[PDB]
C-alpha cells in the first residue's frame, strides 16, 4: 500500500516557472533519498535532481544548476522541485523516486543521480512538464 | 567486532551488508556480514537465515566504504538464490554446518562488477589452511563491546590469530564442542574479537601470501572473552559443497 504521487505537471511559457511536488502514503518518505527524473521524447532517463533523506545533500544535473532547487518536508511527508527559468528542452515526463540509502556508504547522493535512477526502489506513475511557445 | 579500526573504500571490499526487509515502506534491519566469493555469489552463515530461509526476505549491499557514493543499480542486490547448508544444526552452543550461499543480481539481472570499492575474495585451496598463529582479519557491523548494545553506524575490521584445534579444545576453552569443520581466532591479548552482529563475515587469512576466505563467523561464548576464541566455519572442507552448489 506504499505509495508515492507527482504533482504539478502542466503547460508552462518558456522562461516561466513551475513547482512539483511529491508526497508518500503508506510510508515515512522521511528515511529516504529522494530523486526527480525525467524522461524526455525520444531520450532516455535522466536523473534531474537529488536529495538526501535529511536534506542535507543534493545533487543537480548540469543541465539544471541554478534554475531548478529541490527540497523537502520531512513533518508533511513530501519532496519538491522548484523548476525556474524554464527551457523547451526540459520538457518532460518527471518521475519522483525513493531509496533508502543504508549505511556505511559517503553522505552524498550523486552517485544516486547521475545514474538514470536504476536500482531506486520506489517509483511515483510520474507527471508531465511542457514548455513551448503554445502557452 | 571489538577493538579495531574503521575500514576505507579498499579495505575488505568482499564484506556483504545483509538486510532482511521489512513489512511496508519500513527500511530494512541490517541481519548479518557476508563475503563475495563470485561476481553471482555470497558466502555466510546459515544460522543467520534459519528464521526466515526464503530468499525474498533479503537484500545484499557491496562497496561499503566513508569515500564511496552509494549506486543502487551496481550496489543493491536481490537474492535469487538462497541455499543453506542441508545438515545445518543447532547445538547446545555450537553451530553445525554453519555456511550459506546467496546468489545475487542487481534490479537490472546483474551480478557484481568490480571496481575500487568490490572485489570478490578468493577460496582456500582444499583443506589447507594457514598456520595456527597467522594474522588473520576479520569485518564487520557487529556490537564494539559484549556489552555494549548499540550497533557502530561504519565498517570495522580487526586482526585476530589463529587457534590451534588443541588449544581450543581445552576444556577451560570450549572442550568436545569444536571439530575440525571449525577455526578457532583469537587475540592472544584477548582484548580484539568478533562479535553478535558479525556472523556470516569474513575471516581473511593468507594462503601463500594470498588474500584467502578461511573462516565465516559462526559462534562464541561472549566477546573478546579471555580464554574464549571467537569460532569460524572452516571454508577448506566445504570447498566441494560450495562449487556443488555453483560452476
Ligand atoms: N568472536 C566471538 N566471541 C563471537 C562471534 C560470533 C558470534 N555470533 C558471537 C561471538
Amino acid at each position: 500500500q506504499v505509495q508515492l504521487q507527482e504533482s504539478g505537471g502542466g503547460l508552462v511559457q518558456p522562461g516561466g516557472s513551475l513547482r512539483l511536488s511529491c508526497a508518500a502514503s503508506g510510508f515515512t518518505l522521511g528515511y529516504y533519498a529522494i530523486g526527480w527524473f525525467r524522461r524526455a521524447p525520444g531520450k532516455e532517463r535522466e536523473g534531474v535532481s537529488c536529495i538526501s533523506s535529511s536534506g542535507g545533500s543534493t545533487n543537480y544535473a548540469d543541465s539544471v544548476k541554478g534554475r531548478f532547487t529541490i527540497s523537502r518536508d520531512n513533518a508533511k511527508n513530501t519532496v519538491d522541485l522548484q523548476m525556474n527559468s524554464l527551457k523547451p528542452e526540459d520538457t518532460a515526463i518527471y518521475y519522483c523516486a525513493a531509496e533508502w540509502v543504508p549505511p556505511g556508504y559517503g553522505a552524498t547522493v550523486q552517485a544516486l543521480c547521475n545514474n538514470a535512477g536504476y536500482g531506486m526502489e520506489y517509483w511515483g506513475k510520474g507527471t508531465q512538464v511542457t514548455v513551448s511557445s503554445a502557452a | 567486532i571489538v577493538g579495531g579500526e574503521f575500514t576505507e573504500v579498499e579495505n575488505q571490499p568482499w564484506f556483504a551488508a545483509i538486510y532482511q526487509k521489512n513489512k511496508g515502506g519500513s527500511p530494512p534491519s541490517f541481519k548479518c556480514g557476508g563475503s563475495l566469493i563470485s561476481p553471482c555469489w555470497v558466502a555466510s552463515a546459515a544460522h543467520c537465515f534459519i528464521q526466515l530461509p526464503k530468499k525474498e526476505n533479503y537484500v545484499v549491499y557491496l562497496g561499503q566504504s566513508k569515500e564511496s557514493s552509494y549506486n543502487p543499480g551496481e550496489m543493491k542486490f536481490e537474492v535469487e538464490q538462497l541455499i543453506l547448508h542441508e545438515y545445518y544444526r543447532e547445538d547446545s552452543l555450537a553451530y553445525h554446518n554453519d555456511i550459506a550461499l546467496l546468489k545475487i543480481r542487481t534490479s537490472t539481472g546483474q551480478c557484481a562488477q568490480p571496481s575500487r570499492s568490490i572485489q570478490t575474495i578468493a577460496l582456500p585451496p582444499r583443506f589447507t589452511d594457514a598456520p595456527f598463529g597467522s594474522d588473520c582479519e576479520i569485518t564487520g557491523f557487529g556490537k564494539e563491546s559484549e556489552s555494549d548494545y548499540l550497533y557502530p553506524k561504519n565498517l570495522k575490521m580487526s586482526v585476530v590469530k589463529l587457534v590451534s584445534h588443541e588449544q581450543c579444545m581445552q576444556p577451560h576453552y570450549y572442550g568436545s564442542e569444536i571439530n575440525y569443520k571449525m577455526l578457532c581466532a583469537a587475540d592472544p591479548e584477548w582484548k580484539t574479537d568478533s562479535c553478535k552482529g558479525d556472523s556470516g563475515g569474513p575471516l581473511i587469512c593468507n594462503i601463500e601470501g594470498r588474500p584467502t576466505l578461511s573462516g565465516i563467523v559462526s559462534w562464541g561464548r561472549g566477546c573478546a572473552e579471555k580464554n574464549k576464541p571467537g569460532v569460524y566455519t572452516r571454508v577448506s572442507h566445504f570447498l566441494d559443497w560450495i562449487q556443488s552448489h555453483i560452476g
